[PDB]
């Protein structure tokens, strides 16, 4: 029951990184949508106990002033990737006086997505969504523990990732607006979660070219629930 | 360049300092503090190279605070003084030589009060009074003159008045205001700021 | 010089069945004394001492490094250390710093741990041992100390006249020196007891 | 089966099965076709999509002003050899102030991939590099393998169902020398269309073409300037 | 080269000249010597221009990462401590850096002074440069803690003017910044030749 | 040099060793801790003294600084390495930036230390789970907790050790802000909660408080008898 | 390469350790030691496992390893696994003295060893120590102290202790016949002769099979005493006299 | 190598070390030997059989000197003996370079066993398969020590290792006593060597080295043939 | 002993226009009292909108040019775009500081268009400081060219002089006049005057001869 960490399958794929994709399935769900007006983003917190403080569990974590994030999977393994992605944007600005673009952030992140080994560890267990606004307008990307990096218009990952992507292809088009995409996302959220939607289960993050930061204090959250 | 003094009593340690932070020819800061509270019964001034005085006081501060935090009790002033002499003597023969000049002033619960001495060549000396700077050449005669091993602390402040009035009589320096501590069985006590008015 | 930074003087002298060692008390920086209680003679076991002179940094440093290796030796073995064994130990410790040398000149005096047989030696700053049968001296005022012991030492001497000879040797040589003085302590040890006296010298 | 675990262990038949498993990883990637004329070298690739909303995974990537490569297999081994590839080109550009000839650069790759195929605890690189470029003596089409046996070919295809792609090539390999670029390119994408099911071909979302030429730097087109090349085609017969 | 900085009731006032020379030759007249670090911190330039420009830019790198990890802006005494430790590692290798650190803190105003010699002192008034000694005298004659905003502008404006008038290496134009509680704000940028006609009458 | 991985993936998508060491935390003694608005409190249980031996060496509540207090579970030896490491880091933080260490900063140091101690090769994970209580500058009392995976995590009340979920279920029906009103009621809250733990005859209860302006002050074994007396008096009013 | 590893680092599937429990059961066999203090002074009881009549016994010192001028230890387990630890712990106590010029307190010396013994259990797959040992010592803060050590790196303060599996029944005696600060140093010695009489199954308690070493506080010397073989015998005849005296009531 | 460094010797579930117990089995199948300390010097005697008439006897040696007052024999396997001889040869020199004094016999056994104990705990090597016997007349009183592959060491009046080592153990308990001379010790050392040897005992069947306070000395085959009169 | 530095000469001029940038340099490469060549331009087309000039020690000029040309390609393969004008000036400052304790002996001027089509000129120093200016002159004849463009381009020290923006054709004859006057008094100013003009449509080069003494 003990085989190599660095061994191809007899069918020909791999051994362990195939299991890494399975580890994403036991994490909470998340939805991010790229619009021509901006990038909205959503996640579920999965509260366990009322003794637990809710704001100590975060999923949206800022990388730069104009780049957000979304994680699902093992928590503290993602905290290694967040701290590096913050630093490597600061190496970019303090050597070039410009902001690193949203695509070129994830290029530096996905380099050591697969660099595990003995000389020179195990592969990571988290899938990420990177939204942000740069010179090519708002962008949205998706990566994985296998280092496969791709751009998506509106990707949804997590435990309910299959039923989310099926329902999302029904309701998406290219000429969406911002607030239309926001309330359309939480309709998908309340279908795929099990608890009642309130001010504590979810949180949003919306970056715009105009409103340059993502800014989602609470009780704006209750303003959207009463409007749906 | 700057002046310190070390009057040791029967059950108290009387230390004083100056508040002048020098510059090229000007006086930038006139309420500087040379003192560093290592623990509840151990003080530490410093005199030396302008970059070296801060960090070695910071380095000795934390390593003594490790000892109290791990073992649950305070170092003796003897063991504290001999930890400082080790760190200067080790990195003396190195590419980064260290250049500071300061003793300790400590009160033990068993051994009572104590006063040490240190050179930048890291030599220890148990002493009943000491001084640094150029003012030591003008004050170690008075403090040798009017000394008694059984002196009281009211006389010792008055003896410190005699030591300080000869400073602003025959110097080429300014040195207006002098800060004074006192250490006893109850720990660190701050006496008033000894000064000299201008008008 | 670097040796003349703090100054000092250490003298040892062999008697009939006893040995005596003495040093000064002054601690100073080139013109300015600080105190009169700077220890320069350190016990290494019973009936065996060591004296150090030179730069006061290496006085306090070598006396702790030698004490470091000594306690490890007397716990791996059950016995005490022989005086020849200590002389080879000190000569090792100085030669390790061959090019960054310690600025000190040790003097070892002591008896046999089996018999009453005395032993004296002195070493260089890099570690050349040198054993004699009458006296060894070290410090800044070396030439004044040779003029005493070449004119006062006798071969077979009771512990009384040995004390009187090494006292007059120190008080006349150190008072001729400028940077050394401020009191002389004298250790005179024998088979049965250890006698330590402080002499009345010129405090100028 | 017990001798089919590590790279170091030989077989009793004499075939290290770890390399033979890495050949299967190349056959899982999407197909691509490269070929050359006397004066031009054109490689055409086929993209796939993970979903409808997801963008298509890119295949061709620029390396130097004359060298550009295609890809098949893994993506970690893609970028790991790519960073080694871009590094070696600018080194001789820095040292000798000249571009590398294509042939001896590929010999550095076979030396690079040799060590993890012999020592312990190191996988081979599952990768499918097709290489095109100019040295001083014309175009070249190279292919590699995880066994590090580089081949100076004239037209090959690697990836999923390239079996049918090769068969079109030898019955038109004589035409691949005198024809210029407008039909040289559309000779090549007539070979991709038999590596497909019979109901979709090339609809401006899944094909990319890289060309290196005499007075032409290596240029990659994708889905918008490919549309001038995609006209003038006959449909598949039945 | 002449800078000064002082804090009072309404924040901190920072002023500097704009002339950078090379021996007896003037390189430029429009050098921005007050290096803007953050929307809430300001740094100066003293002696080595590229030395002060590099390390304060490197200091801004650590303060930004500190804010992303701790969800809080850094304090003024913190940034002066980080800068003193970085420059100390190159002690004796010949760095020229005598800058100042300014900014608002949770403990109020913040003013520190960092040298390339390991000096790190707090205080109320400072003046750095080759013509710094000409700025101490006119400022201390006019300094009070209870000054007005328009009063503190004209004190620091003439103090730079009296320095450049006496000194040869100082000159150019007078930049003037105001550090407030919300953040710093640029006040004005005046020419010395225009101030000469103002203080003539 | 030991080039061998210990912790790898399972076919169902989990780690062995992380969910394999949390049972060692479950076999430790219990220690709870709540926070008020001015005075925090934390109390260990199951002293289990040998009644003829020393007790000042079996201390399960220590401090990293004059602000931060410790309480843990699991095995004894692994806590000693983590504690004596964290005493160095909180003191070296003051050698840097001159503030006292915020309680959120030291929990990120422990969790990041414990995470790479599972990520690396040839290294067993730790088998402890700590409670980190401090009232920093601005005087805001708060507490955190750790995990052998290395996830720092802020609560308002915690229960660990052998019988954690039962005490957490007791606090689950005990969300009253009135118990966090009076300080001695909050101490009696923990003493009532630790009474739900194993036998708790007033002798195995070692509690310690911190009034946010003072070092940790352990209550003497007379107020423990006094507070259990008034808890018995408050329980007598059930009729 | 990979199939030859022993995996002495992974936990048990029960959720506990797996290799340390195998090590701790070796301590119970091959050795039996104890120590008792209640007042000024502290004793150590040893036992000759190999008592063959062709040994030299010219070491004139034994399992009692005087590691300091104020401390010593009594070890039981693998024999030369201790000689690594005794030479190491002797130098930790000595490098402390170089740093401070003050003798090492007995508490933090034990913490220095227990961090070394844990470090082989944490990482590597190195074979852990099969060594448990005791501690005696005087300090400036608490005076006379006892400490038990474990292969796991765990320790604790004690006033009457045990090592051997035969001495597990001695703990039942030490709960029955212990006092609270009445250690006259004949009552503590006659108790130790009484314990090793019943526990050690060698009849009549021959004086060559056991060994007693004590530490008494002098004016400033802290005399460590390894008492000779003559006064062992009169202590045995004292205990045999008390057994014949106490049986008169029956 | 690579950096594996893992020890191949771990504990049993019973709580024993199995490879050390197996290494002692190779010691017990070694050549027999004996060593006797009798009141003025130590006598060592081994049992050297050439397997054929073609071997040379003046080439391979068993009684081996370490210093001018320290000798050393063994019972185990041949090639592993020559490793820790050359280790102990060098290790006696760093005492003499530091202290300028000949090393005591107790001081090697502290240090040689420390080499040997750490070598078992170290990674990727087997233990040795050699037990030793070390002799020397340091400071008047002579010494006789015995190490083993388990790292331990003892101090014997008289003992025997090799084959039939328990039979010569009962023989030395009855025949030997408290005190003897050097010449009486050689007589009983051959008497316990004749207990387990083959038929003919010549100057090449055995090989004997002794210690005196005059120093360590190895006997030539002339006097061994001369002492062979009144055999055993 | 082996001294690692030597002075070579050359003079670089840059003018930030409203929608253009003019970079000019001579072609003399001298050493000591001798002439190595008369054809050695200091212009280097980095991108289509950026030209750098390098003076001082010529061995460092050849090295520092080839370092920048590599990092332009390393930017593009990592970011799928080209660098701007200000990004190159920010990158060059870290490169010059990277050898702080064994410096280059090179005076650098970067001219070219910004991302809005306006002239930007960045001057440098041999240790790494930089700023954005309207016109700078570097090299051996730098002191003979700065105060004249203060009068003409800067319009300083003139009473009742209007501030007309400098056109393209007026800027051309300003460059051609100052190198004639510089060649009369400097001995390092050579023969051919390479003039590069960066517009929003490409880079034009032009060579004007001077006196050959």
């Amino acid at each position: 029951y003990d085989r190599g960490v660095n061994t191809f399958s007899p069918e020909g794929r791999l051994f362990q990184v195939e299991y890494a994709i399975e580890a994403i399935k036991l994490g909470s769900t998340a939805i991010g949508i790229q619009t021509s007006e901006g990038v909205c983003l959503a996640v579920e917190k999965r509260i366990t106990s009322p003794l637990m403080e809710p704001s100590s569990i975060e999923k949206i974590v800022e990388i730069d002033a104009h780049i957000g994030c979304a994680m699902s999977g093992l928590i503290a393994d993602a905290k290694t990737l967040i701290d590096k992605a913050r630093v490597e944007t600061q190496n970019h600005w303090f050597t070039y006086n410009e902001t690193m673009t949203v695509e070129s952030v994830t290029q530096a992140v996905s380099n050591l997505a697969l660099q595990f080994g003995e000389e020179d560890s195990r592969p990571f267990g988290v899938a990420l969504l990177f939204g942000g606004v740069d010179e090519k307008g708002p962008q949205l990307f998706h990566m994985d523990p296998s280092g496969t990096f791709v751009q998506c218009d509106a990707r949804a990952i997590g435990s309910a990732s299959e039923g989310a992507q099926s329902s999302l292809q029904e309701v998406y088009h290219k000429s969406m607006t911002l607030k239309e995409a926001i309330k359309s996302s939480l309709i998908i959220l309340k279908q795929v979660m099990e608890e009642k939607l309130n001010a504590t289960n979810i949180e949003l993050a919306t970056v715009q070219p105009g409103q340059n930061f993502h800014m989602f204090t609470k009780e704006e959250l209750e303003e959207v629930i009463k409007d749906i | 360049m700057e002046y310190l003094i070390g009057i040791q009593g029967p059950d108290y340690v009387l230390v004083a300092s100056d508040r002048v932070a020098a510059s090229n020819i000007v006086q930038m800061k006139d309420d500087h503090d040379k003192m560093f509270k290592m623990s509840e019964k151990i003080l530490l001034l410093c005199v030396g190279e302008a970059g070296d005085t801060v960090q070695f006081a910071e380095y000795i501060q934390k390593n003594v605070q490790l000892y109290k935090m791990r073992n649950g009790y305070e170092l003796s002033p003897t063991a504290a003084a001999n930890f400082t002499r080790r760190n200067l003597a080790d990195c003396l023969r190195s590419r980064t030589p260290y250049h500071v000049n300061l003793l300790l002033a400590g009160y033990d619960e068993h051994e009572g009060p104590a006063l040490y001495y240190m050179d930048y060549l890291a030599a220890l000396a148990k002493a009943p009074f000491a001084a640094h700077g150029y003012g030591a050449f003008l004050t170690l005669s008075i403090l040798d003159r009017y000394y008694t091993p059984t002196i009281s602390r009211e006389r010792a402040v008055e003896l410190l008045r005699k030591c300080l009035e000869e400073l602003q009589k025959r110097f080429i320096l300014n040195l207006p205001t002098f800060s004074v501590r006192i250490i006893d069985k109850n720990g660190i006590h701050d006496l008033d700021n000894i000064s000299f008015p201008k008008q | 010089s670097i040796m003349s930074y703090n100054g000092g003087a250490v003298m040892a002298m062999k008697g009939k069945n006893c040995v005596a060692i003495a040093a000064d008390r002054r601690f100073g920086i080139q013109a300015q004394m600080v105190t009169t209680d700077f220890q320069k003679i350190f016990p290494m076991g019973d009936r065996l001492y060591i004296g150090l002179a030179g730069l006061a940094t290496d006085v306090q440093t070598v006396a702790q490094r030698l004490k470091f290796r000594l306690n490890l030796y007397e716990l791996k073995e059950g016995r005490q250390i022989k005086p020849y064994t200590l002389m080879s130990m000190v000569a090792n410790l100085l030669y390790e710093k061959r090019f960054g040398p310690y600025y000190t000149e040790p003097v070892i005096a002591g008896l046999d741990p089996k018999t009453f047989k005395p032993f004296i030696c002195s070493l260089d700053l890099i570690g050349c041992p040198m054993v004699t049968d009458d006296f060894v001296v070290s410090g800044t005022c070396a030439e004044q100390m040779y003029g005493m012991c070449e004119s006062l030492w006798e071969p077979n001497m009771d512990p009384d006249h040995l004390f009187e000879t090494i006292s007059q040797a120190m008080l006349n040589a150190v008072d001729r020196d400028a940077v050394s003085g401020m009191g002389v302590i004298v250790h005179i040890i024998e088979k049965d007891k250890i006698t330590t006296r402080t002499l009345k010298a010129r405090m100028d | 089966n017990q001798y089919d675990n590590d790279v170091t262990v030989w077989s009793p038949q004499g075939r290290i099965h770890q390399i033979e498993y890495a050949m299967e990883a190349v056959k899982q990637g999407s197909a691509t076709v490269g070929l050359k004329s006397k004066t031009h070298a054109v490689l055409v690739a086929l993209k796939r999509a993970q979903s409808e909303l997801a963008a298509h995974q890119k295949k061709i990537l620029h390396v130097d002003n004359h060298i550009g490569i295609s890809i098949a297999g893994l993506t970690a081994d893609a970028r790991l050899l790519c960073n080694f590839m871009r590094q070696e080109c600018l080194d001789s550009r820095f040292v000798f102030d000249r571009p590398l000839p294509v042939s001896r650069l590929v010999s550095l790759i076979g030396s690079k991939t040799q060590i993890p195929t012999q020592r312990y605890g190191r996988r081979p690189y599952g990768v499918g590099l097709l290489i095109a470029g100019y040295d001083d003596m014309g175009p070249h089409i190279f292919q590699t393998c995880p066994s590090a046996n580089y081949f100076d070919c004239r037209a090959m295809s690697i990836g999923a169902r390239s079996q049918s792609a090769r068969t079109y090539l030898e019955r038109h390999m004589s035409e691949f020398m005198e024809c210029n670029l407008n039909e040289l390119v559309k000779h090549g994408l007539r070979a991709l269309r038999e590596t497909l099911p019979a109901e979709q071909d090339l609809t401006t979302k899944n094909v990319s073409i890289g060309i290196v030429g005499k007075d032409l730097e290596f240029t990659i087109y994708d889905d918008d300037d490919v549309s001038p090349f995609l006209e003038g085609l006959e449909e598949r017969p039945q | 080269t002449t800078t000064l900085a002082f804090k009072f009731r309404h924040g901190v006032i920072v002023a500097a000249d704009s002339r950078a020379t090379a021996g007896a030759y003037i390189a430029s007249q429009t050098v921005k010597k007050v290096i803007e670090i953050n929307p809430y911190l300001l740094g100066t330039m003293a002696g080595g221009a590229a030395d002060c420009s590099f390390w304060e830019r490197l200091l801004a790198r650590q303060c930004r990462i500190y804010e992303l990890r701790n969800k809080e802006r850094i304090s003024v005494a913190a940034a002066s401590k980080l800068l003193a430790n970085m420059v100390y590692q190159y002690k004796g290798m010949g760095l020229s850096m005598g800058t100042m650190i300014c900014g608002w803190d949770k403990r109020g105003p913040g003013l520190y002074y960092v040298d390339s010699e390991g000096n790190r002192i707090s205080g109320a008034t400072f003046s750095v440069g080759s013509g710094s000694v000409y700025a101490y005298g006119v400022m201390d004659r006019g300094y009070s803690y209870d000054l007005e905003v328009e009063q503190a502008y004209d004190l620091a404006r003439r103090a730079i003017y009296q320095a450049t008038y006496r000194d040869a290496y100082s000159g150019g134009a007078v930049n003037l910044y105001h550090v407030r509680e919300d953040g710093w704000i640029r006040v004005s940028s005046d020419n010395v030749a225009d101030l000469h006609e103002k203080y003539s009458g | 040099s030991y080039d061998r991985a210990i912790t790898v993936f399972s076919p169902d998508g989990h780690l062995f060793q992380v969910e394999y060491a949390q049972e060692a935390v479950k076999k430790g003694s219990t220690a709870v801790g709540v926070r008020g608005r001015d005075i925090v409190v934390l109390g260990v249980e199951k002293k289990s003294v040998a009644k003829l031996q020393d007790e000042r060496t079996v201390r399960k509540i220590c401090a990293l600084d004059d602000n931060v207090c410790m309480a843990f579970a699991g095995l004894t030896a692994d806590a000693r390495i983590v504690i004596n490491r964290a005493r160095v880091e909180c003191q070296s933080h003051r050698l840097t930036v001159e503030d006292p260490v915020t309680v959120e900063y030291i929990t990120r140091y422990i969790a990041s230390l414990k995470q790479r101690y599972t990520q690396s090769n040839g290294r067993r994970p730790f088998g402890i789970s700590a409670l980190i209580v401090g009232f920093d500058f601005d005087g805001t009392p708060r507490l955190y907790q750790t995990d052998p995976s290395g996830t720092y995590h802020a609560w308002k009340a915690n229960a660990i050790g052998r019988g954690a979920k039962s005490v957490r279920e007791f606090l689950e029906k005990n969300y009253t802000d009135e118990a966090i009103e009076t300080d001695d009621l909050t101490i009696k809250l923990v003493i009532k909660a630790l009474l739900e733990v194993v036998q708790s005859g007033g002798k195995n209860i070692e509690l310690a408080v911190m009034r946010r302006d003072q070092s940790l002050k352990i209550l003497n074994p007379e107020e423990i008898e006094k507070y259990v007396a008034e808890i018995e008096k408050e329980k007598e009013e059930n009729e | 390469s990979r199939r030859y590893d022993s995996r002495t680092t992974i936990f048990s599937p029960e959720g506990r350790l797996y290799q340390v429990e195998y090590a701790m059961e070796a301590i119970g066999h091959a050795g039996t030691c104890l120590g008792i203090l209640a007042n000024d002074g502290v004793l150590l009881a040893a036992e000759r496992r190999n008592i063959h009549k062709l040994l030299d016994e010219v070491f004139f010192s034994e399992k009692i390893y005087k590691l300091n001028e104020d401390m010593a230890c009594s070890v039981a387990g693998i024999t030369s696994d201790a000689n690594v630890l005794t030479n190491e712990l002797r130098l930790i106590a000595q490098r402390y003295l170089l740093q401070y010029q003050e003798p090492i307190p007995c508490e933090q010396l034990v913490t220095a060893l227990c961090d070394i013994k844990q470090a082989y259990t944490q990482f590597g797959g190195k074979r852990p120590f099969g060594v448990s040992l005791l501690y005696i010592g005087w300090d400036k803060h608490y005076g006379f102290q006892l400490y038990q050590s474990d292969p796991s790196g765990n320790y604790g303060g004690w006033k009457a202790t045990c090592i051997g599996n035969n001495s597990a029944a001695a703990v039942s005696m030490l709960k029955q016949d212990y006092k609270e600060g009445e250690m006259t140093l004949k009552s503590a010695l006659a108790l130790a002769i009484k314990v090793l009489n019943k526990t050690m199954d060698v009849s009549k308690l021959s004086a060559e099979k056991v060994e007693i070493a004590t530490l008494t506080r002098e004016n400033g010397k802290t005399v460590i005493r390894v008492l000779k073989q003559k006064e062992v015998e009169q202590l045995i005849k004292k205990h045999e006299e008390e057994e014949a005296k106490a049986e008169r009531e029956k | 190598e690579r950096g594996y460094s893992f020890s191949l010797t771990t504990f049993s579930p019973s709580g024993k070390l199995v490879q050390i117990e197996y290494a002692l089995a190779a010691v017990a199948g070694g050549a027999p030997s004996v060593g006797i300390k009798a009141a003025n010097g130590v006598v060592l005697a081994t049992e050297k059989k050439q397997k054929s008439i073609l071997y040379d006897e003046r080439s391979v040696h068993k009684v081996e000197p370490i210093t001018k007052h320290i000798g050393l024999v063994y019972s185990g396997m041949g090639p592993d003996y020559r490793v820790l001889v050359h280790r102990a040869r060098k290790l006696a020199q760093q005492y003499y370079l530091v202290y300028q004094e000949p090393i005591p016999t107790a001081q090697l056994v502290q240090r040689v066993a420390s080499v040997m104990q750490e070598y078992t705990q170290s990674g990727g090597v087997r233990p040795f398969g050699v037990s030793l016997l070390i002799c020397g007349w340091n400071e008047g009183r002579p010494y006789l020590f015995q190490s083993d592959p388990s790292g331990a060491y003892f101090a014997w009046k008289a003992t025997a290792m090799g084959k039939n080592y328990v039979n010569g153990k009962t023989f030395l308990e009855k025949r030997y006593n408290e005190d003897l001379e050097l010449e009486d010790a050689i007589h009983t050392a051959i008497l316990t060597l004749k207990e387990s040897f083959e038929g003919q005992m010549t100057e090449d069947n055995i090989e004997v080295g002794i210690c005196n306070e005059a120093g360590f000395r190895r006997l030539t085959p002339t006097e061994v043939k001369d002492y062979l009169a009144a055999i055993a | 002993r082996f001294s690692p530095y030597v002075f070579n000469g050359g003079t670089i001029l840059a003018i930030a226009g409203e929608d253009f940038a003019i970079v000019a340099s001579d072609t003399r490469l001298s050493e000591g009292f001798s002439i190595h060549t008369r054809d050695s331009p200091k212009c280097y087309k980095l991108t289509d909108k950026t030209v750098i000039g390098c003076s001082g020690f010529h061995g460092d000029c050849l090295t520092l040019t080839k370092i920048i040309e590599a990092r332009l390609k390393m930017y593009k393969h990592s970011n799928n775009k080209a660098m701007t004008t200000g990004a190159i000036a920010a990158m060059l400052s870290t490169i010059l500081y990277s050898r702080r304790f064994f410096p280059y002996y090179v005076y650098n001027i970067i001219g070219g268009l910004d991302e809005e089509g306006k002239g930007a000129v960045y001057s440098f120093d041999p240790v790494g400081s930089y700023q954005r200016d309207s016109f700078k002159a570097g090299g051996s004849a730098s002191a003979m060219l700065q105060p004249l463009l203060d009068n003409q381009v800067g319009f300083k020290n003139m009473q009742n002089v209007e501030h007309v923006p400098l056109s393209l054709d007026r800027a051309m004859r300003l460059v051609k006049d100052v190198f004639i006057s510089a060649a009369e008094r400097d001995v390092y100013t050579g023969d051919a005057l390479r003039i590069c003009i960066v517009t929003k449509e490409g880079i034009r080069e032009e060579t004007v001869s001077l006196r050959k003494d």
